[PDB]
């Protein structure tokens, strides 16, 4: 599609923010751009807390009738949990965030580089994976 | 300021602002299962309901709006005086602005967002003490000017409890079971360290004070204004210190301080749904900072909020508040989290 | 549980009076409202004259005498603390008396807290119409209605102090004295009965004295008000205001009055120490117009709550603290006061022993009555009195077998220079030792014990205490194995900044020899509200610690063990194993010293908010208890939350505030005997029933009531109901021993009436009067 070439192109993940929501602690920050088609050193800590509130800022340089986001997480090619987003219009050229939760999960030890997080942003406009070293 | 958290304008400014029940009137009464916290007949409690079932639960009360709040042996109704809705993020967030109303024990609990059958406590209030053994001649003498200390009630004292001659006890008992004595009681150690009301007066102070979840449940078992007056004086004296649950000395009593009409102390609602029982203090020691000064649902308007735990085994227990602009009074402060505090 | 309340003997404190024509025109009486009991009493130039003394099934709250237009004789207004209110006419036919009820109903409303100023009820001069002051924020008003309709006015003072009704008006007239937030005020408010309204009265608001709290109509030809307070006192008239500031009268506060001259020029005042005073009221013709106010002191009398000049110089003092008096006001000082009568007073009862003086099996009372100057011991026998004069408010006794003596708590106000005001039975004693281990005017309370002899009753010995160290509680004990008895006190040094006392004293007294020495003292960290001998150690109550305590080898009391109950324990009785711990709160909390464990550890409880003033126990199973109003009830001891868990199984509306309970009987079918004392002066008691008897007596009660028509009509079941602020439900468990003790007095064809269809058992048969007085005599002979 070229309207999802022009968005992968004009796209880009400014800083990424994932804290423990009954506290707030900046468990993991990044500034790699996620959505392009990597790996995270988010720590374990995440493992230890109730949810998480994740605070994706994105600047896109074209507009969507409605970004929104898929979330999965495999463990070892098994699928995990499933997570879904919305944030709606986004208007061209926009720098926006992205103030969303995270919710029985293994032990760090056992998902210590074997989870995969597949984000999906969307009409689709791309797809990656993150590898999570707890 | 004084009056800026009571109104919590961190949940937006607009809101639908709007319940007295039969006394031990048994009611269905709906339970929410996001909170954890003890709350008391007077205190304010502020909720964000993004579950579907909750938002689903809070349109039904408000259609009618009391619900209820557990600790699970008893429990407070709480009557809506707030609301808001918004569908941002394609989620029907619910921002709510309650407060406790009445008292509850728990009967049953019902699954359907719990629906608990439960019993009203009555506010068994008593009249004065010396209205039985009251002489007719010296009715008219009970009543006493306004108060302009010691003197004072040493007049009131001698005046009020004159006719505790005829009974087999002192003035000073009667005066330790006095209602207004223990008014003046409990505010002297306040404010060394308000409603005219007995009964409201008396949970507002069983809000202020930083005592344990079971300390509180107990609180709310009392019936009468005087039996819990007369246990609160009691906690006031015992509690000396708060450390991490955890740890098991952030902070001292001396140092706590008002800057809320709610007391000491207040609910506060997380920006994503939970709820602290934050308590304000001017001085918090062996607390490790983390995260830059932030104003982002700051619960006192005109602070910056900063997560703070406890440098021995890093357990957040509170925050620090920074004031945006140095002519705010204080200029800094602390707030520390009920559930993580071990009185 | 079943229980028999019975008066062994009648409230002798004398809660009102009034003076007035009620039994016949040309008869001046006295009417006595001697709380439970109204004592019609005609006034004759020898002194007072017994005519009728009616049993009242009410504490008379509020009296008055009043004669509608074409009424021979006064009518009497009598309204109850539980809102029975009755207007009744006095009724002779030859020998046969009787009080007729011209009107009664019930004038309680639905809702408002009763006002804290008291039930004010007063009478329109020209009687036509009723108004009361019984709740804050209204006003009830009876016109002059067999039924006693009441209709409520909104007031808007919720803080009337006093109100009376204003003579020669056009139309009735309330004076009231208020309290704003700006201080106290005087509004008038002229009654409507046609609007049944308020409308603006004869003259505004007039600012008075901050503790103006007292309101006294003036009759015609004067009229307006004399209203008086902690120092000055007014009169207001329209425009017309005298004022005056006696140095007299700011040593005590007024709280009683009487009015002495019909035409209103003499007046007569009372205050809480006693002085009594003449309020004349000068005479100045224009019509007629107050000249100016003069008080005089006429003498020192019993602590009065009320006065009545009856005629020929003659006052009635009637008091609640110490001996009603008649007292003659001489024209000449001697004081003008002169006691031509005293009558006993045995309230307030503050606490009491059942004593065998005499050694004859019977116990002989000793009750510790009166306060401040009226204290005194009453020695009461079968009734027989003998008062012995302390001058000092005497708290708690305890009574020695083998010093032959009394150990009195006493307690007297002196005055910081420190002075005492009188001379007390504490500084008349023949050997006296003060215990070793503010600004001018404050009224300090010194507190001895007293050792008085039980024969002669001169006053042995007299330990004052320390300096604020206020005595609360004393046993007459051994303890462990020392042979000899000691005179033990509670004590705790209560300073005026401290609410709570931090620190207090257990002290061993040993009156031996003629002299009390101390043995020992164990200063304990809290106040020792309550102290019992605990099968010979003894046990205390050390704010909420009920502290257990063994006399060593050493002459020294040493701690054995502690329960901390939430609680401080001020009522703490004793029986066997179990111990009934207890708090002002109504806390019955009922513990049990296992000897094997030596260790405290609770078995029952019972914390059900409701003001407490004493407490018994029965026997293992049944405690004994006074609740907030005026109230008496009986808890007992499956499941461990039921068998922890005292149920208030027996109820019961006294009447009177019980001070005390103590186990005896005056005298030489009922199982147990424990009396009680009252604040109004009574010697009640209480013996536990079988079931059987129970039920025939309760029966007896239902058909008594059906019977005895009581005067007001007052039902009696709702006179014993429960009465709280919050609740109002029926006595169980508890049988009237004034009812079914009247069945002997009733007529023999009512008796008839009442024992018809009555099934009684010895094989259960039909009764029959002869029987059943038999039964009811089998009763009276417990007391
Ligand atoms: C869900 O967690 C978050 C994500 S972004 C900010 C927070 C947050 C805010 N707060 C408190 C801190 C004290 C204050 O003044 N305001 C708050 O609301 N706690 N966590
Ligand atoms: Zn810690």
């Amino acid at each position: 599609d070229e309207r999802a070439r022009e968005i992968l192109r004009g796209f880009k993940l400014n800083w990424m923010n994932l804290r423990d929501a009954e506290t707030g602690k900046i468990l993991w920050q990044g500034t790699e751009d996620l959505s392009v088609p990597h790996e995270a050193r988010v720590p374990k800590k995440i493992l230890k807390c109730k949810a998480v509130s994740r605070e994706l800022n994105f600047s896109s340089t074209e507009q969507m009738e409605k970004f929104r986001l898929e979330q999965k997480v495999y463990f070892k090619g098994q699928c995990l949990e499933e997570w879904f987003f919305e944030f709606g219009f986004v208007i061209p050229n926009s720098t926006n965030t992205w103030q969303s939760l995270i919710e029985q999960m293994m032990p760090a030890s056992v998902l210590t580089g074997n989870v995969i997080i597949e984000t999906k942003f969307f009409l689709l406009v791309s797809t990656s994976r993150v590898r999570l070293f707890y | 300021d004084t009056s800026l958290p009571t109104s919590h304008t961190y949940l937006g400014a607009d809101m639908e602002e709007f319940t007295l029940h039969d006394d031990d009137s048994c009611q269905v009464i709906p339970v929410l299962p996001q909170v954890m916290m003890i709350l008391i007949p007077g205190q304010t409690l502020p909720l964000q309901l993004f579950h579907p079932q909750e938002v689903s639960m809070v349109r039904n009360l408000i259609q009618k709006r009391t619900f209820a709040v557990l600790a699970a042996q008893f429990g407070t109704t709480a009557e809506i005086y707030a609301y808001r809705e918004e569908q941002d993020f394609g989620i029907e967030i619910v921002k709510v602005k309650a407060i406790g109303r009445q008292r509850f024990k728990v009967l049953e609990l019902r699954t359907q967002i719990q629906q608990a059958k439960v019993q009203i406590l009555p506010e068994c209030v008593l009249p004065s003490t010396m209205s039985a053994v009251q002489l007719e001649s010296l009715n008219k003498c009970q009543i006493f000017p306004s108060k302009p200390s010691y003197k004072w009630w040493q007049k009131y004292q001698k005046r009020k409890f004159h006719c505790a001659n005829l009974t087999s006890w002192p003035r000073w008992l009667y005066s330790l079971y006095d209602a207004e004595t223990l008014m003046d009681r409990i505010k002297k150690q306040l404010r060394e360290w308000l409603p005219s009301n007995p009964i409201d007066f008396s949970y507002r102070v069983a809000a202020c004070l930083p005592i344990d979840d079971v300390l509180r449940i107990q609180l709310l078992k009392i019936g009468s204004a005087i039996q819990r007056l007369r246990c609160e004086l009691d906690i006031m004296n015992k509690c000396t210190s708060l450390c991490c649950k955890q740890c098991q000395e952030i902070t001292t009593k001396n140092e706590i301080f008002s800057l809320s009409l709610c007391g000491p102390m207040a609910a506060y609602v997380n920006p994503h749904g939970y709820v602290h029982e934050t308590l304000t203090v001017y001085k918090a020691c062996n607390l490790n900072l983390i995260g830059r000064p932030s104003t982002e649902h700051s619960w006192f308007p005109g602070y910056a909020w900063t997560v703070a735990q406890c440098k021995i085994c890093a357990s957040h227990i509170g925050w620090k508040f920074t004031a945006t602009k140095k002519d705010m009074s204080p200029q800094k402060f602390w707030g520390l989290t009920r559930s993580a505090l071990l009185p | 549980s079943y229980n028999y309340v019975v008066t062994a003997q009648k409230p002798t404190a004398v809660n009102g009076c009034v003076t007035g024509h009620f039994t016949s025109a040309e008869d001046l009486n006295l009417l006595i409202a001697k709380n439970t009991r109204l004592e019609i009493y005609v006034v004759t130039a020898e002194g007072l004259r017994p005519v009728k003394e009616v049993g009242m099934y009410g504490k008379i709250a509020v009296m008055e005498l009043f004669r509608p237009k074409g009424e021979s004789k006064d009518l009497l207004f009598i309204l109850t603390a539980k809102y029975n209110a009755c207007i009744l006419e006095y009724k002779q036919s030859g020998e046969s008396i009787d009080i007729i009820t011209r009107a009664h109903g019930n004038v309680q409303d639905r809702i408002g807290r009763p006002s804290e100023t008291g039930i004010i009820g007063i009478i329109d001069p020209e009687c036509r119409m009723i108004g009361l002051r019984l709740y804050d924020g209204l006003f009830k008003v009876i016109p002059l209605n067999k039924e006693l309709k009441a209709f409520n006015i909104r007031l808007e003072e919720l803080h009337v102090i006093d109100v009376k009704f204003l003579y020669g008006c056009q139309a009735p007239t309330i004076c009231f004295v208020y309290q704003d937030p700006q201080g106290r005020h005087v509004k008038t408010y002229e009654v409507s009965l046609r609007e049944k309204e308020f409308n603006k009265g004869p003259w505004k608001q007039e600012n008075v004295e901050a503790e103006a709290s007292m309101v006294i109509a003036v009759p015609e030809p004067f009229g307006g008000a004399i209203i008086i307070g902690q120092e000055s006192i007014t009169y207001h008239n329209g425009d017309k205001y005298l004022a005056i500031a006696p140095p007299i009268i700011k040593q005590s506060t007024i709280v009683c009055h009487n009015r002495v001259d019909p035409n209103g020029s003499r007046y007569l005042l009372g205050d809480m120490e006693g002085r009594l005073f003449m309020l004349l009221l000068e005479k100045e013709e224009q019509t007629v117009t107050l000249k100016d106010l003069r008080v005089e002191l006429l003498g020192e009398t019993s602590i009065a709550e009320c006065l009545t000049y009856l005629d020929n110089g003659v006052v009635f003092v009637g008091s609640r603290l110490g001996d009603s008096q008649l007292v003659k006001l001489n024209v000449d000082s001697n004081s003008y006061v002169v006691a031509m009568e005293t009558f006993t007073n045995l309230g307030p009862i503050v606490d009491m022993c059942v004593v065998d003086l005499e050694r004859q099996g019977q116990g002989q009372l000793v009750t510790c009555s009166g306060a401040f100057k009226e204290g005194s011991l009453r020695i009461i026998r079968n009734l027989h009195i003998r008062t012995v004069p302390l001058y000092e408010s005497p708290r708690k006794i305890c009574y020695q077998e083998v010093s032959q003596c009394f150990g009195v708590l006493s307690s007297r106000i002196e005055v910081q220079d420190t002075t005492a005001l009188r001379p007390s039975a504490s500084t008349q004693a023949l050997s006296s030792s003060v215990s070793s281990s503010t600004s001018f005017g404050e009224e300090v309370e010194v507190h001895n014990l007293l050792i008085i002899d039980q024969h002669t009753f001169e006053v042995l010995h007299a330990h004052q205490f320390l300096q604020n160290e206020y005595a609360l509680s004393l046993v007459s004990c051994k303890l462990g194995k020392d042979p000899n008895t000691y005179f033990i006190v509670g004590t705790a040094m209560v300073y005026p900044e401290e609410a709570e006392p931090k620190q207090g004293r257990i002290v061993v007294f040993q009156y031996s020899d003629g002299k009390l020495q101390t043995v020992a003292e164990k200063e304990v960290k809290g106040a020792v509200y309550s102290m019992v001998e605990f099968n010979g150690k003894l046990l205390a109550s050390i704010n909420s610690t009920v502290r257990l305590y063994e006399w060593t080898t050493e002459k020294e009391l040493r701690t054995e063990c502690n329960h901390y109950n939430n609680i401080m324990a001020l009522y703490l009785k004793t029986k066997g194993d179990f111990i009934l711990v207890g708090d002002l709160m109504r806390s019955v909390l009922l513990l049990a010293y296992k000897p094997m464990e030596g260790n405290f550890e609770e078995i029952a409880r019972d914390f059900n908010p409701n003001w407490m003033s004493a407490v018994e126990i029965l026997d293992d199973d049944n405690f004994l208890g006074a609740e907030n109003a005026f109230n008496l009830f009986v808890c007992q001891k499956t499941t461990d939350e039921e068998r922890q868990h005292l149920q208030e199984v027996g109820l019961f509306h006294l009447g009177e505030f019980v001070n005390v309970f103590c186990h005896g009987s005056l005298v030489m079918p009922t199982q147990g005997s424990v009396l009680f004392g009252t604040v109004n002066g009574m010697i009640g008691l209480v013996t536990s029933l079988s079931e059987s008897w129970y039920n025939l007596l309760l029966d007896m009660q239902n058909r008594l009531n059906k019977v005895i028509k009581s005067v007001g009509k007052i039902e009696h079941s709702f006179w014993r109901s429960f009465h709280t602020e919050r609740k109002t439900e029926p006595a169980t468990g508890f049988i009237d021993g004034d009812l079914i003790e009247s069945f002997l007095d009733i007529s023999r064809p009512k008796m008839q009436e009442v024992v018809a269809n009555l099934q009684y058992d010895d094989m259960k048969r039909e009764a029959t009067a002869d029987d059943l007085i038999k039964v009811v005599e089998e009763l009276t002979r417990i007391h």
